[PDB]
């Protein structure tokens, strides 16, 4: 700890110039609760916790939302609408968490009608967190969006009071912002009223 | 005052701060390096200052 | 029973005994598996009823108290009348009583033969299927 | 910690018990009630044999009954048919007609009343 | 105010005119068979009319005997 | 719920951010808040350890008590990350010992040790470069001792020692919520009350979040506000009935009218206890 | 006079526009019968299908040549190409006849339709063969009846609905063999 | 988990042993009572898993009346203490032994 | 829990065939035939592959 | 090796190996490796890609296989 603090104290923004960090920490075998991951936990403000539950979901990035937190979460410092979009966020997917279990065992068509629209939404929203990146558009082909704050904030408040319900869960898979996904949603919903009448082949006896 | 980053999970429910100690766990490919990568790409050519 | 193994016991008990306690824990076996099953009673099968009930049967049979050992001819003897009929009648909170009944009741020169030639010989088998019918059973 | 994946164990393995002896219980209640569904088919022959079968009929009141599960384990049957009725109560209606909605079981008048709430009497 | 047969004059439907015949008829069988006929018997239900959509008072039956020969 | 009297310990335990500090920082602001409404020996001045945190978040902790106001009553004593194990071990009984002025002369103090667990780690690290042998979790045998015997000077004196009182709100936090840990179960079994903040809670919308059903206090209603004592024994029993009702409330087609009456009930309870942070009531 | 043409293939159309494509159609009560009335046949000379039938038993899919039912205008008999009736019955015993051999099913009432395909359906509530009947508990019954007397009309009218079904019963064990 | 349900004093029944609790010593009335106790919420902790998925409506008035025997035995067992009417307004309760006995 | 009698034919046939595999795959052992009296046969390799 | 590997995925994903029964694909592209000419397995050895003039004879060659069964 002492190793660690002495290192990680000499990061910091001074009154005379400023240095911001971003640290990739590597957790031993998947484990938070190793000591030098829980150590580097107490040195930082912001903290983006990926999980490997969420990359086998194809969900990319795959930060878990109700693991990574920050101390700019926080109504004094970015605005009563951005906490309310995100605390909102946070517990539709911690309601969405609490019930995998019994969707596990009894089946989705057991739940409450409030538990399946929740569940709707959640799976909504776990997919709306993904997103195409720039620099991995090497080894995926779909290209990278840089999203604007007021973009997701909007994006994600209408999510969570209902403006898409409609929409399809993977219409919001990989997208930029709340314009992209009713874009996916009409292009997937052509490709299902998609037929052709004998496949305008011109393929055979070309001329020369 | 905070550090805009363009991803959606990071600016909506854990954003950075302009001048703070930013951490990304997480174990054996689950993709650190791939974000760190598009923090690069997304924070430093729209920040003015040197980078190490 | 289910995890209590006797790796010597296969023919090294006694012969009487082992004329019923492998019908005994072939029965209580198959109440070993639908015992968790069927904690309900409301709907059943007649087969798994019948499973049940031997089951708890036998297990309501096979306590006892303590500071009292029981000899060997007189617990083959309700082993006897448990894994055969003469005690289906009982609900689950008579069996202690009704083994009892048993003991008590029983003309006690089947012990002796019982003890002497060590197993259950077919004209004792006659004796003990007609002498378990005389009893007085407290299944009211 | 380490007990209590230990109690975890114990739950879902407890559970993997019930849901079985649940299963055969059902399994013995369909044995049980296909002898009676089977002979309880044929009366109802002579009455589409004699009065036919008019669905799409112009009536002005009609009486609609979705026939529902008490119990709600049963895994996607009572909201099935609350999808046919309201693809049937969407078709009849064209006209004016006056609509009365009953559900037999406790999962009908736990689903009609959530899309329909004023015609379900 | 009615007209027809004498149930509907009566103000009894043709089901329960016809169910209080088969229940008379199931009363007086053999004791191998009535026995059995007592099973088709009970009437074990509860209606409550919804004339809001969340509220409603309650009418239960427990019959054993058949249908209610009185009128309800 | 967990009432705090003005001489016990009560433990603030719980995972990595889920709202101890905060908890703590209330517990200040709010003395500052009182001590412009009471006399003079009715005043709490607050110390507030810092024990292996860093410079940014005593420095952000030191502006805020400063906006508040709250500095003039409070002690910050801070031996942080980049200090040496000794001083991050030292620091919390250099902390005690500064609130023992205003203990042992007839005022009030509200001491608070932030990570003790981080006190532990320290002195850990302190005993087995002193080659003393390790026990579990590496840690030394007298790891119990350490905070007893600083836990054990929070303590209201008696009408002969001046009456002037000492409150300790230590911090421990868990990893993944086990509380059954080396260090957490003995700072459990050393202070009287647990406020006890799960993570599940947290994201449930329910900030402070604090496990009603494991968090208890050993003073009791003894230390209670009367008036609060006459609400919150119904507020008790009814959190207690929509605890248990619970693990039913996944099949809400299933109504009852009477569970389904303390369940709505539990629920507003559970809305009201709800609180923004940096304001205290 | 037919201003709505509906039926199970006219149904699907007007479904099908306000239905969504996911939901198959439904089913309808009248594909799962193999026989109607309107078309002609399925008689063949002297012995015709009788499907005798109650809510909890099917009691005869057989073919018969006659069978002899119990109207409320009288017993009548249905031979082989008899005219289409829809024929209330009321309590009595219902004969059929395959041959020389004879099963006489006394019924609780319950309508009998003769189709113009020439099957015969017949369909009662309770019905009890001959001899599992006791032939002591119809008089006791039938004096508790007759002896009763109501003062409104639907107890009247159920005590009418015993007498004319235990007057039928006590004429159906006395005489017969 | 006893004291979670709100039961003081939280004593386990089904963990408490004692070397007194031979019926040579108590008695055969005594005996037979707390075996018959012990019975009962052993029959609720076995039926407990049923009734925490579905709800007492499967078990047919057979052990839907030892399910409310052993809730009304598991309530019986706590009792005020006289040193715990500081922490709850409720007078403390000294129960003699012939007494319990005849209760339970 | 449905029956012997509820399934197909080629089931059927597949049930009596393993059930007659079953069989097939016991053996008396030559060292078994002094407490058991049947004496017991050393199969070949070919011989069992043909006769499966 | 490489040239008939990727003309066993372009049989596959172009949906020429439609309507094969699929326990009997493990012999039809075994059928569409030996039956057609080895002269595309060259050109798109040589050339390393799936030139216009080969996508072209390539489906033309595609279709005169003998996949079993039909
Ligand atoms: N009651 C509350 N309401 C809203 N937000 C809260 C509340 N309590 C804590 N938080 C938020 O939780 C975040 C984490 O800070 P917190 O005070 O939880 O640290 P901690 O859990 O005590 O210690 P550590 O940071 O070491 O885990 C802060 O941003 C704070 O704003
Ligand atoms: N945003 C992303 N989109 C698609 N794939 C990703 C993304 N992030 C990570 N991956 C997958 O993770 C793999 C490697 O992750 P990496 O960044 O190397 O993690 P680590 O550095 O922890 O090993 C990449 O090959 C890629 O397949
Ligand atoms: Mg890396
Ligand atoms: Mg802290």
């Amino acid at each position: 700890a002492t190793d660690l603090g002495g290192l990680q104290e000499r990061i910091t923004t001074t009154t005379k110039g400023s240095i911001t960090s971003v640290q990739a920490v590597y957790v031993p075998a998947d484990d938070l609760t190793d000591p030098a991951p829980a150590t580097t936990f107490a040195h930082l403000d912001a903290t983006t916790v990926l999980s490997r539950s969420i990359a086998e979901l194809g969900i990319y990035p795959a930060v878990d939302p109700l693991d990574s937190t920050s101390r700019m979460l926080n109504p004094n410092v970015i605005g009563a609408e951005h906490y309310n979009v995100a605390r909102g966020v946070q517990k539709v997917l911690q309601d969405y968490k609490n019930l995998q279990d019994i969707i596990a065992i009894l089946g989705m068509d057991e739940l409450s009608e409030e538990d399946k629209l929740t569940v709707a939404r959640a799976r909504k929203i776990q997919r709306f967190l993904s997103q195409p990146f720039q620099v991995a558009e090497v080894f995926t082909g779909t290209p990278g969006k840089y999203v604007d704050l007021a973009d997701t904030i909007s994006g994600f408040q209408g999510v969570l009071t209902g403006k898409y319900d409609d929409l399809p869960e993977m219409a919001f898979y990989m997208v930029g912002d709340i314009k992209e996904v009713k874009e996916k949603a009409d292009k997937m919903a052509k490709d299902i009223a998609s037929r052709k009448e004998a496949d305008n082949k011109k393929v055979s006896e070309e001329l020369k | 005052e905070i550090l805009v980053t363009g991803i959606k999970v990071v600016d909506l429910l854990a954003p950075y701060q302009r001048g703070g100690k930013i951490g990304l766990f997480g174990g054996a490919g689950v993709g650190k390096t791939v974000l760190i990568m598009e923090l690069i790409n997304n924070v430093a050519k729209a920040h003015g200052g040197f980078s190490v | 029973v289910g995890l209590s193994v006797s790796r010597v016991g296969s023919a090294a008990q006694f012969p009487g005994m082992k004329q019923v306690a492998g019908t005994l824990k072939l029965e209580l076996a198959q109440y070993r598996e639908v015992a968790a099953f069927a904690q309900f009673g409301s709907d059943l099968d007649a087969a798994t009823q019948y499973v049940l009930e031997r089951g708890a049967r036998l297990t309501e049979m096979l306590k006892q108290k303590q500071f009292a050992p029981i000899p060997i001819e007189r617990q083959t003897v309700a082993v006897y009348a448990a894994t055969k009929g003469f005690l289906d009648k009982v609900r689950v909170q008579d069996i202690v009583a009704a083994e009892e009944a048993v003991i008590s009741q029983v003309n006690p020169a089947v012990f002796k033969i019982l003890k002497a030639n060590g197993k259950i010989t077919p004209a004792l088998d006659a004796h003990l299927k007609a002498e378990l019918r005389k009893v007085k059973l407290p299944g009211a | 910690s380490n007990q209590a994946v230990k109690q975890r164990i114990r739950a879902i393995k407890n559970i993997g018990k019930i849901t079985k002896a649940m299963k055969m219980v059902a399994a013995s209640k369909m044995k049980n009630a296909q002898i009676a569904v089977e002979q309880s088919r044929g009366l109802v022959d002579p009455f589409v044999r004699l009065f036919g079968d008019f669905p799409a009929v112009n009536s002005n009141k009609s009486v609609v009954v979705a026939v529902t599960s008490d119990k709600g384990l049963c895994g996607g049957l009572n909201s099935n048919i609350t999808k046919y009725t309201r693809a049937t109560l969407a078709t009849t209606e064209s006209e004016g007609k006056d609509v009365v909605v009953v559900s037999i079981g406790d999962k009908g008048r736990s689903q009609l009343t959530r899309i329909e709430s004023q015609r379900y009497q | 105010a009615p007209s027809g047969p004498f149930y509907r004059v009566a103000g009894m439907s043709y089901l329960r005119y016809s169910n209080i015949c088969a229940d008379l008829l199931r009363n007086v069988l053999k004791e191998p068979f009535k026995a059995k006929a007592q099973a088709r018997q009970a009437i074990h239900f509860r209606q409550a009319p919804y004339v809001d959509g969340k509220a409603g008072a309650s009418k239960v039956y427990e019959l054993e005997n058949g249908i209610p020969k009185t009128a309800n | 719920l967990v009432p705090i009297g003005r001489g016990q310990r009560e433990l603030i335990i719980g995972d990595r951010q889920t709202g101890k500090t905060a908890v703590a920082i209330d517990a200040i602001i709010h003395q500052k808040n009182c001590n412009e409404q009471v006399p003079k020996a009715q005043r709490v001045y607050c110390v507030y350890v810092a024990v292996g945190q860093k410079r940014s978040t005593v420095a952000q902790l030191v502006k805020l008590f400063t906006q508040t106001g709250a500095m003039r009553y409070t002690i910050m004593v801070s031996a942080t990350a980049s200090d040496a194990a000794p001083l991050q071990f030292l620091a919390p009984y250099s902390g005690c010992a500064m609130a023992e002025y205003f203990r042992d002369t007839g005022k009030h103090g509200l001491i608070i040790y932030d990570d003790l667990s981080k006190q532990s780690v320290a002195y850990r690290q302190m005993s087995l470069l002193l080659r003393r042998p390790p026990g579990r979790e590496a840690f030394p045998g007298d790891v119990f001792y350490l905070h007893s015997r600083l836990l054990e000077r929070a303590a209201k004196l008696s009408k002969e020692l001046g009456g002037g009182s000492l409150t300790a709100f230590p911090v421990i936090e868990t990893q993944a919520g086990d509380v059954s840990a080396y260090i957490a179960t003995n700072v459990i079994s050393i202070t009287d009350g647990q406020i006890f903040l799960e993570t599940e809670l947290f994201y449930k919308g329910i900030r402070p979040a604090l496990n009603v059903g494991l968090s208890v206090s050993r003073v009791g209603s003894a230390a209670q506000f009367p008036g609060m004592k006459q609400v919150a024994g119904t507020l008790k029993l009814e959190l207690a009935q929509y605890r248990e009702v619970a693990a039913f409330a996944q099949f809400g087609s299933d109504l009852d009218a009477a569970t389904q009456y303390v369940l709505e009930r539990g629920a507003r309870l559970t809305e009201m206890l709800k609180q923004k942070q940096f304001a205290p009531i | 006079e037919a201003a709505a043409p509906a039926g199970p293939k006219e149904f699907t159309e007007v479904w099908n526009k306000k239905a969504p494509s996911t939901l198959i159609v439904p089913e309808f009560p009248s594909n799962y019968t193999a026989v109607k009335a309107v078309g002609e046949g399925q008689v063949h000379g002297d012995a015709f299908p009788v499907n005798f039938y109650t809510p909890h038993s099917i009691l005869s899919q057989a073919q018969k040549d006659t069978v002899v039912l119990p109207g409320v205008d009288g017993y009548f008999g249905v031979k082989a190409s008899h005219v289409p009736t829809i024929a209330q019955l009321k309590p009595g015993v219902v004969e059929l006849h395959s041959g020389a051999e004879s099963e006489k099913f006394f019924v609780s009432g319950g309508f009998a339709f003769v189709h113009p395909n020439g099957v015969t359906d017949i369909c009662v509530l309770e019905a009890a063969t001959l001899d599992q009947v006791d032939p002591a508990a119809v008089k006791s019954a039938l004096a508790a009846a007759s002896a009763a007397q109501p003062t409104d009309e639907f107890e009247q009218a159920a005590n009418r609905a015993a007498i004319e079904l235990y007057s039928a019963l006590e004429s159906a064990v006395e005489a017969k063999a």
